[PDB]
């Protein structure tokens, strides 16, 4: 269903982006 | 306190920002294709206003079966041709 | 002393007097049974167990 | 100091939003029931069970929005997702009603866990448990009108539907079938959720009107410190103004409290009985006497017999589209009207 | 309507009315800015 | 980044109007299209 | 000083991501024409 | 930043404007600015009217509220309050919008860069609130204005045009006053009616030449008692009756204005002369009346003899007697026999409604007129579909008589509200307790117990 | 001192066992009408003819009614918004016919109430106090003036004001329902979210206080034993109470301000109350509750049902079957 993801491609990449800017400090963290 | 940062950091931080002015757009444009895709209606097996009835019906597909209720909703939604 | 909602609160470091206070509660439930029956017998009409069984009653 | 102890240590840590091991069964069920509500009030239709719209992709509003109770024909299934109705099918199941019975479930052992949650809090800071003891009232409401009523009535289809507009159905309904204003434990919890409201009321009215001066401020909020000895406003003023213009006042603290505890609580458990009445159809519905009188007389009329007549009305006019399962026809010349109207 | 002349300010006229709301919002701005001190 | 850069009371106001305007949106839409009667 | 992904976090975003894409939703069915 | 937070003011922010209350300069500038807000809403949304403005439509099928009060002053409108020039309209709206630049001028100056206080600066603008010498003579000063003001709408009657008339012989029509009601019988004889049935205290004035008289009447009373208050100081009685500081004049002001919201609700709801139906709508009696004639009307063409036709409960279907004897309309409406009305009267007999009459000179506007109102009655939804509470989307109408109604009734009782807060509280303050009571000084400490 | 002085200081004592007061010199004499009134007349007026159709009702004990039914009824429809004292009628077996007990008692009483409130103020300045616990009183009163004074002059007549009884203050409420859609108005519901609310924060704060008690007692005694009527110290721990329900929800959704915690108990049941009033008082002028009949339309334009509709069918059963032989004409109009 192509739908899905020209829906939920918004989010992923919501979520890849703020993977990258909080990479650092979440490695720091963990 | 519990440890945690105070929200009056965070919101007012330039980098909650950065990552919160892609997020939440991005969010909302997610909800928004949702529904005009009309994926919503799909998913959740929502009329949309042409399929509440067929043309010249005007009986209400109410379901009447406990166990071949599932038949049921299937056999009003062939009826809609 | 005792508030009226706390007066039973004495037999709980009293095992002999909560025995006794629950023998009486079981000789109250049967003498409701007992009575109860007896009632039920002096007003139950045993003619017409089809259109006036019991449970019309 | 094994498996179980370290996580309790970490379920009872200090945080933001304590967690604890009632948070465990709380957290899902709340979270689900609160998600379930949300997501059939902008998604999901009643079509198939009501033939009604109910959410906002359809077009209703806030106010007419709700997820509504399965079809008739559904009795008191459970109906999981996984039951024999849906089979899995999650269109289906939303179709059928499956949210109804997931938020009603999910949101009775959310209470449960909400309840635990007050137990657990009040043992770890040492205080007694009145506050969880207090919200059994709010579990007897929603136990009764949301689980017992539905089941002993033919179906969850009568039970409440999750919406505004629905809700309201439910007390017109109420007021038409069970005459439920008649019904004593009704008026029991009237008089326990008003006399609550005229105590919240009546209480922080006296407080904030007999406060000491405590500070310069005409604002006068910031002459209170949470750790200070004193009371911060006078009892004794109080009392005598009270006594003064209501013949009786309060002079025990503790016992103020306590009654503003027992009032509103006393009240929703009184209505909660009613209620488990109403679902056997046990209702306050008629005053016999006041039936052969009338009967026999047609000049004896009385508001009893007035509301009788409405709740008439109400009952044959919207019951049809009220209970499609029933495929009521009533044909015009048999509904009761009055002149003209 | 409007005189004919003024038919282009036919948005601006629409939005006028609720410009004195617009106050009471503001001195919630203002005081949110000093602190609400 | 730092905390307390961007002032708070700006914050609130860019997030009252997104709210007003959302809101706005809604009660248009009571009279557009669907629910509107019409 | 201080940490990102906490408890508190999480219930946030439980909370806070499903409502901002409900809303975009809400959003777009304001358009819908019958 | 003189008295610009808790600290320094003793007022948190939320009861900022108490800051206010010993800066004078601040607080005209505060008067002044508010003034123009007033003056704004009122401009603004006249243009706003006017532009959704259909004249071939009634008003008030058209939610408009402003533009029926200056139509009721004569502007605009001819015979029946067809409206013959839009411009009129346009012109109040532009100058009172115009206005408004200028007082919210003044009031931003005064109030963020002028002087804070007064009294330094001028002794004839500073005051004391404890001058009840200064007070007065400022309650003058606008008791003069307001005179003034009163007698602007008696020049509008009788110099200037004249006011509309829904009782113009002929029909309604915008018609000149030229001999108003001077006799103080009549104008306070008004004043002395009962509020209840039939009676209706001031709001059942029914001519414009009582209006226009009355404020006649009003204009020189307030003029005589503003000078009188200009060069008086209030008497012994006075002074020991009243509470004199800021808190308490505004308590007084704000009970005063609760009064009169009460009283324009019952005016707009109940008042057809100065809220003429042609504009704001049918009153909910008029309305009511409406249905019973509109419905006389039908049954007597079909054929019904309506004076001796008997309803179910035994009283007439369309006409019984008012508990006076009053020949008046059946069924419900009843309630509703005090109802007057250009439409109607023409109907009347000294006996009430005039069975000859009904039968033979009812004419094609009277049924038409009674037609519009029953199907205009002020019976409506908040979000505006017109009808009975159960009536179907279809008819955007609710009437401009039930918008003044509610929203003044609303307006009068929070300002009740006011009256009761500012009025306690000026009580306590004044005898210095508003902060709370004395920990070693609690008087009911050193009271004799009850019991 | 004179004897008008010696009165004035009786008028106002602060020793009086109940205080009388200025407001009470209107208080007591007009509250015992009303009250004398009602009690005769709930329990031997005649039947009233409510709407002036010849109809009459039975309100009182004697005439057929429990407590349940019984009611005094209000005056006819004939009268309308008329006066209608005693000394109007030619009888008192006609004052009774039409309804005038109605009338006398809701004056009284009304009058009575206000000068309640008043005296309120009026204790309140003699002892010492602030003086807003009338301004809490004010929202109960305001809803009395509502259904007694407001909505029957909205509606132009008596007849329409709510009953003195318990069944026919449910009457009122039906018939509000069909004629306003009151549930469906925001100020009713703001009202029910005042009453609600009023009763689980008197519940919360109840259960909180009681909570935290201080250990003063054994457990063979009443905890209230604990406190004493005057004591200076405060009774309960509110640190201890605070650190409750703030981690019950969060610490900053919890009171730590005992002042502040109170001002919020009065205001959200006034303010919640006043907005009931405001709803019974404007719907007095038919702006009535939200109209949604009809409002969601399929492609065709089949009526799609909401629960709105359906409340609307209940509001027609109430409406076509109230007052079923007053209605000559189709629209209820009033
Ligand atoms: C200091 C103050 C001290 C007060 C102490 C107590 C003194 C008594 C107060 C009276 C209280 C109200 C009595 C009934 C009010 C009423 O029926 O008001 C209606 C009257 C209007 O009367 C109507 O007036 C009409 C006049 O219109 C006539 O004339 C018109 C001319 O165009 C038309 O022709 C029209 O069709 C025609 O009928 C008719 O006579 C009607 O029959 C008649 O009912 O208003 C009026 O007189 C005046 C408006 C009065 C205000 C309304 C009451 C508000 C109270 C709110 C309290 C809230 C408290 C909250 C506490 C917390
Ligand atoms: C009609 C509503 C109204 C008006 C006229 C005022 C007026 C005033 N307030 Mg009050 N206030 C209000 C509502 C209002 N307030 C509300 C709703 C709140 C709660 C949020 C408060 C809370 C409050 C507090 C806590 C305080 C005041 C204070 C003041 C005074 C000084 C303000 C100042 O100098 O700040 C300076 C503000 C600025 C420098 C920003 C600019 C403000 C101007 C007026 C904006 C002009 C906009 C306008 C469109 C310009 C048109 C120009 C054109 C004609 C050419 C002033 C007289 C203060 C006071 O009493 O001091 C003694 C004070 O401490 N107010
Ligand atoms: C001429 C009218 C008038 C005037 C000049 C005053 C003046 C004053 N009042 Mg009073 N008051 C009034 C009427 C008035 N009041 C009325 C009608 C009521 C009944 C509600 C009150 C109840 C009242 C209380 C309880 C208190 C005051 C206080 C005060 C003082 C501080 C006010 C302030 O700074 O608030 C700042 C302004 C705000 C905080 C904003 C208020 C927000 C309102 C509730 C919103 C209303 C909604 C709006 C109408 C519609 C929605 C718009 C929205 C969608 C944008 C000041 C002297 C305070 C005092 O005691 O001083 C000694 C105080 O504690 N007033
Ligand atoms: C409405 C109430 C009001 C009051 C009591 C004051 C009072 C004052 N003003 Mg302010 N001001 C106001 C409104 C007010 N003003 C308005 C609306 C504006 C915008 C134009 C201003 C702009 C303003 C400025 C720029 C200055 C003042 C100054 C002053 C001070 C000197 C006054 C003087 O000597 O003038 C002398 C009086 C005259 C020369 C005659 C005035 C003729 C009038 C305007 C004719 C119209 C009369 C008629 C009744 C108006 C009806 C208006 C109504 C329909 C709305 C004095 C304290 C001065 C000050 O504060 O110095 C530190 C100063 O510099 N005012
Ligand atoms: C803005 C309007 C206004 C205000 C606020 C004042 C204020 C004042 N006036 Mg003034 N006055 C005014 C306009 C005003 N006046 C006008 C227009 C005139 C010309 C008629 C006068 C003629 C006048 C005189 C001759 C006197 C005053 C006096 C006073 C002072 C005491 C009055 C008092 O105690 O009233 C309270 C009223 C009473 C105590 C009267 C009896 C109370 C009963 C119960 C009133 C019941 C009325 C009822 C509720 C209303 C319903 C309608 C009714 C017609 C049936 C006070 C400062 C006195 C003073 O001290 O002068 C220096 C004084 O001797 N005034
Ligand atoms: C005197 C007051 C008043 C009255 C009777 C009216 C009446 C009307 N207006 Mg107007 N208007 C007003 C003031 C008023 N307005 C104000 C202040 C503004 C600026 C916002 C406007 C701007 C305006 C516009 C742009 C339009 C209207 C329109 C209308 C018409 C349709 C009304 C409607 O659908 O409302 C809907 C009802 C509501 C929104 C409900 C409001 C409920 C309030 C907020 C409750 C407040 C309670 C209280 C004050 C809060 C206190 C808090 C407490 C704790 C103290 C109607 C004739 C319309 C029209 O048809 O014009 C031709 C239209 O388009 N008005
Ligand atoms: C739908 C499927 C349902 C099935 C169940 C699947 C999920 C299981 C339930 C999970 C519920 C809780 C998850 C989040 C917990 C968390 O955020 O811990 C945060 C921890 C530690 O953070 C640390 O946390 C501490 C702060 S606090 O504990 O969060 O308050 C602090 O001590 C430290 O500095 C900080 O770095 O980091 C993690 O590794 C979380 C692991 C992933 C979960
Ligand atoms: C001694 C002896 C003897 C004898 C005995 C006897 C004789 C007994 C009896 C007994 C009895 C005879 C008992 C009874 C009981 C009863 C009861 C116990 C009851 C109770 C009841 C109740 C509790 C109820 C309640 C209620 C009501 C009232 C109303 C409604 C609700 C209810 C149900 C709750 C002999 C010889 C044998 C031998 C030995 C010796
Ligand atoms: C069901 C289900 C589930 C779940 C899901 C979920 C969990 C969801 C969630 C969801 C969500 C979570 C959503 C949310 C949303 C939100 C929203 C939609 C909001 C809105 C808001 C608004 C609209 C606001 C308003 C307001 C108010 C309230 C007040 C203030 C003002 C205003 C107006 C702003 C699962 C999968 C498990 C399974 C299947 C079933
Ligand atoms: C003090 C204060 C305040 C307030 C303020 C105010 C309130 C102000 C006002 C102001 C004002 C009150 C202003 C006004 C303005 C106006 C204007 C600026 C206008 C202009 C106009 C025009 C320009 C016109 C035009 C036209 C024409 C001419 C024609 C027709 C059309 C049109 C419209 C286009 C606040 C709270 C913020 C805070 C701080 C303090
Ligand atoms: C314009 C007009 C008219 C007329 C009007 C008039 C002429 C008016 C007058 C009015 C008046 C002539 C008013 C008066 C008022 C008064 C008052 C409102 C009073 C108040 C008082 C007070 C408030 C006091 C109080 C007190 C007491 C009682 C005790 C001691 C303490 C005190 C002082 C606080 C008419 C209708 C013909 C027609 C239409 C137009
Ligand atoms: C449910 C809780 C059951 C605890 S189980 C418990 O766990 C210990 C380690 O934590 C073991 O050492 C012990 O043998 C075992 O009985
Ligand atoms: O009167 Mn008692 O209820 Ca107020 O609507 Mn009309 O009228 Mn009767 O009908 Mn519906
Ligand atoms: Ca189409
Ligand atoms: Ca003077
Ligand atoms: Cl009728
Ligand atoms: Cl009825
Ligand atoms: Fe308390
Ligand atoms: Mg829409």
């Amino acid at each position: 269903d192509w739908r899905v993801l020209v829906v939920l491609l918004p989010v992923l990449l919501a979520a890849g982006w703020a993977v990258r800017n909080i990479l650092p400090y979440a490695v720091k963290q963990v | 306190t519990t440890g945690e940062r105070p929200f009056s950091d965070i919101i007012t931080s330039v980098r909650y920002w950065v990552i919160h002015s892609i997020t939440i757009p991005a969010l909302f444009i997610a909800g928004w294709l949702f529904v005009s895709t009309g994926l919503a209606y799909d998913v959740f097996g929502t009329p949309r206003p042409d399929s509440y009835y067929a043309q010249e019906q005007r009986s209400i597909p109410l379901v009447t079966d406990r166990f071949e209720a599932k038949q049921q909703v299937e056999t009003f939604l062939e009826q809609l041709k | 002393g005792l508030p009226w909602y706390r007066v039973h609160t004495v037999l709980i470091n009293d095992p002999g007097r909560l025995i006794a206070a629950h023998l009486m509660h079981t000789a109250l439930v049967a003498g409701w049974a007992g009575s109860m029956a007896l009632y039920e017998l002096a007003t139950f009409d045993p003619s017409d167990p089809v259109l006036n069984p019991m449970w019309r009653q | 100091r094994g498996w179980f102890d370290i996580l309790d240590d970490w379920l009872k840590r200090d945080r933001f939003v304590f967690v604890g091991w009632s948070g465990i069964l709380l957290f899902p069920c709340a979270y689900l029931a609160l998600g379930g509500w949300l997501t059939g009030t902008t998604f999901v239709t009643s079509w198939y069970t009501h033939g009604l719209a109910s959410s906002y992709l359809e077009g209703c509003n806030f106010l007419t929005v709700a997820v509504s109770t399965p079809a008739n024909s559904m009795g008191h299934s459970l109906l999981l997702l996984w039951g024999p109705e849906a089979q899995g099918d999650f269109t289906r199941w939303c179709q059928l009603g499956g949210l109804w019975t997931f938020i009603a479930l999910h949101g009775a052992f959310g209470l449960i866990g909400f309840m635990l949650r007050q137990f657990e809090i009040a043992r770890l800071v040492g205080v007694r448990p009145y506050n969880a003891i207090a919200f059994s009232a709010p579990i007897a409401v929603f136990v009764s009108v949301f689980l017992i009523y539905p089941l002993g009535q033919s179906s969850w289809f009568f039970a409440p539907s999750f919406g505004v507009a629905a809700i309201f159905r439910f007390l017109l309904f109420f007021q038409g079938f069970h005459n439920w204003t008649l019904n004593p434990f009704h008026m029991m919890g009237v008089a326990g959720v008003l006399g609550g409201a005229l105590l919240c009321a009546i209480h922080g009215a006296t407080v904030e009107n007999t406060l000491f001066q405590d500070g310069e401020g005409a604002s006068t909020f910031r002459a209170f410190n949470p750790t200070q000895a004193e009371e911060t406003y006078s009892m004794v003023t109080a009392n005598r103004f009270w006594s003064q213009i209501f013949g009786i006042a309060f002079s025990n603290k503790r016992w103020l409290h306590f009654f503003m505890l027992f009032v509103p609580v006393t009240g929703l458990w009184m209505s909660a009985i009613g209620v488990v009445g109403l679902a056997l159809n046990l209702r306050s519905y008629d005053f016999i006497s006041q039936e052969i009188r009338a009967a026999e007389d047609p000049e004896f009329e009385t508001f009893y017999t007035k509301n009788l007549l409405l709740n008439e009305g109400i009952r044959a006019w919207m019951a049809p589209q009220d209970q499609p399962h029933e495929n009521f026809v009533f044909p015009e010349e048999v509904l009761p009207r009055g002149n003209a109207l | 309507k409007l005189p004919e002349a003024y038919a282009i300010f036919d948005p601006l006229v629409d939005v006028l009315p609720v410009i004195p709301v617009l106050f009471l919002a503001l001195a919630f701005v203002w005081q949110a800015a000093v602190g609400f001190r | 980044s730092e905390g307390g850069r961007i002032p708070l009371w700006i914050v609130a106001t860019v997030a009252g109007m997104g709210v007003i305007v959302i809101v706005g949106l809604f009660f248009y839409g009571a009279y557009a299209g669907l629910g509107s009667s019409l | 000083s201080y940490p990102i992904f906490t408890v508190r976090w999480v219930a946030v975003h439980t909370l806070a991501v499903p409502t901002i894409f409900f809303l975009g939703a809400i959003a777009a069915m304001q358009f819908i024409q019958r | 930043a003189t008295n610009r937070d808790q600290e320094s003011s003793g007022f948190a922010w939320w009861a900022g404007n108490a800051r206010l209350i010993n800066l004078s300069g601040k607080l005209l500038g505060a008067h002044v600015a508010h003034a123009g807000l007033i003056v704004f809403w009122a401009g603004a949304m006249t243009l706003f009217e006017l532009a959704h403005f259909i004249p071939e439509k009634p008003m008030y099928e058209q939610g408009l509220i402003l533009i029926p009060h200056i139509a009721t002053l004569g502007w605009g409108v001819g015979p029946g309050g067809e409206v013959v020039d839009t411009f009129p309209f346009f012109v109040v709206g532009v100058v009172h919008l115009i206005s408004s630049a200028v007082l919210g001028f003044g009031g931003v100056y005064h109030a963020i860069r002028g002087p804070e206080t007064l009294e330094e600066y001028s002794s004839f603008f500073g005051y004391d609130w404890k001058d009840k010498n200064k007070m007065t003579t400022i309650l003058g000063f606008h008791l003069i204005v307001l005179g003034i003001g009163a007698l602007l709408l008696v020049a509008k009657a009788m110099f200037f045009g004249g006011l509309y008339d829904t009782w113009a012989p002929g029909g309604g029509d915008v018609r000149v006053i030229t001999n108003p009601t001077l006799d103080p019988r009549v104008i306070f004889g008004y004043l002395l009616k009962s509020p209840f049935g039939g009676e209706g205290w001031i709001v059942s004035v029914n001519n414009l030449e009582d209006v226009v008289g009355g404020h006649i009447w009003i204009g020189l009373i307030c003029i005589a008692g503003g000078i009188w208050h200009i060069l008086t100081t209030p008497f012994g009685w006075a002074r020991r009756a009243f509470i004199w500081s800021g808190e308490a004049y505004l308590s007084y002001s704000l009970g005063a204005l609760s009064m009169m919201g009460f009283i324009a609700t019952c005016f707009v709801w109940f008042n057809n002369t100065v809220y003429p139906s042609e504009f704001y709508g049918p009153t909910g009696p008029e309305a009511s009346q409406a249905q019973a004639m509109t419905f006389l009307i039908r049954d007597q063409k079909l054929g019904a003899n309506v004076g001796s036709a008997q309803g179910p409960t035994g009283l007439g279907k369309y006409l019984m007697r008012s508990p006076t004897g009053e020949i008046i309309f059946g069924g419900e409406t009843m309630r509703f026999w005090d109802f007057r009305g250009p439409w109607l009267e023409p109907l009347r007999g000294p006996n009430g409604l005039d069975l000859n009459k009904i039968k033979n000179d009812i004419q094609p506007w009277q049924e038409r007129r009674a037609a519009e109102y029953m199907t205009h009655a002020p019976l409506g939804s908040l979000n505006s579909v017109g009808g009975v509470a159960t009536e179907i989307n279809s008819v955007n109408f609710v009437s401009p008589r039930s918008w003044l109604a509610t929203s003044h009734f609303v307006l009068a009782f929070f300002f009740l509200v006011g009256h009761l807060w500012h009025a306690g509280r000026a009580r306590a303050a004044a005898a210095g307790f508003e902060k709370g009571i004395d920990r070693e000084s609690e008087p009911v400490l050193s009271m004799p117990s009850l019991d | 001192a004179n004897l008008w002085e010696r009165f004035c200081n009786w008028v106002t004592s602060t020793d009086n066992r109940l205080y009388v007061g200025w407001f009470g010199v209107i208080m007591i004499p007009t509250l015992l009408a009303a009250t004398i009134c009602f009690v005769i007349a709930f329990i031997a007026a005649p039947p009233v003819d409510i709407d002036g159709i010849r109809e009459p009702v039975s309100g009182s004990l004697l005439y057929g009614n429990n407590i349940i039914t019984g009611a005094v009824v209000p005056s006819s429809n004939a009268i309308g918004l008329h006066f209608y004292p005693i000394w109007e009628a030619a009888s008192l077996d006609e004052w009774l016919y039409n309804g005038g007990p109605y009338q006398l008692i809701i004056f009284h009483f009304l009058l009575g109430a206000s000068c309640y409130m008043g005296r309120q103020w009026e204790l309140s300045y003699r002892l010492g106090m602030r003086p807003w616990i009338c301004v809490a009183y004010s929202a109960p009163l305001a809803s009395a003036f509502a259904v007694f004074l407001i909505y029957p002059i909205g509606q132009g007549s008596f007849s329409d004001g709510m009953p003195l009884g318990i069944s026919g203050t449910f009457n009122f409420m039906i018939v509000f329902q069909a004629e306003h859609n009151i549930l469906m108005h925001p100020f009713h519901q703001l009202g029910v979210a005042g009453v609600f609310g009023g009763a689980l924060f008197c519940a919360m704060h109840g259960s909180l206080v009681t909570s935290s008690l201080i250990r003063e007692t054994t457990e063979t005694e009443s905890a209230n034993y604990g406190y004493k009527f005057g004591q200076e110290e405060e009774t309960y721990n509110i640190v201890a109470a605070h650190g409750y329900f703030g981690r019950l929800i969060f610490q900053y959704a919890s009171f730590n301000n005992s002042r502040s915690l109170h001002f919020f108990l009065a205001a959200w049941p006034v303010v919640g109350v006043w907005f009931a009033a405001l709803g019974i008082s404007t719907m007095a002028f038919n702006l009535n509750g939200f109209n949604f009949n009809h409002s969601v339309i399929d492609a065709k334009g089949n009526v799609i049902n909401t629960w709105a509709d359906i409340i609307n069918r209940a509001n027609l059963g109430m409406e076509v079957m109230h007052e079923r032989n007053a209605h000559n004409f189709p629209l209820d109009l009033a």
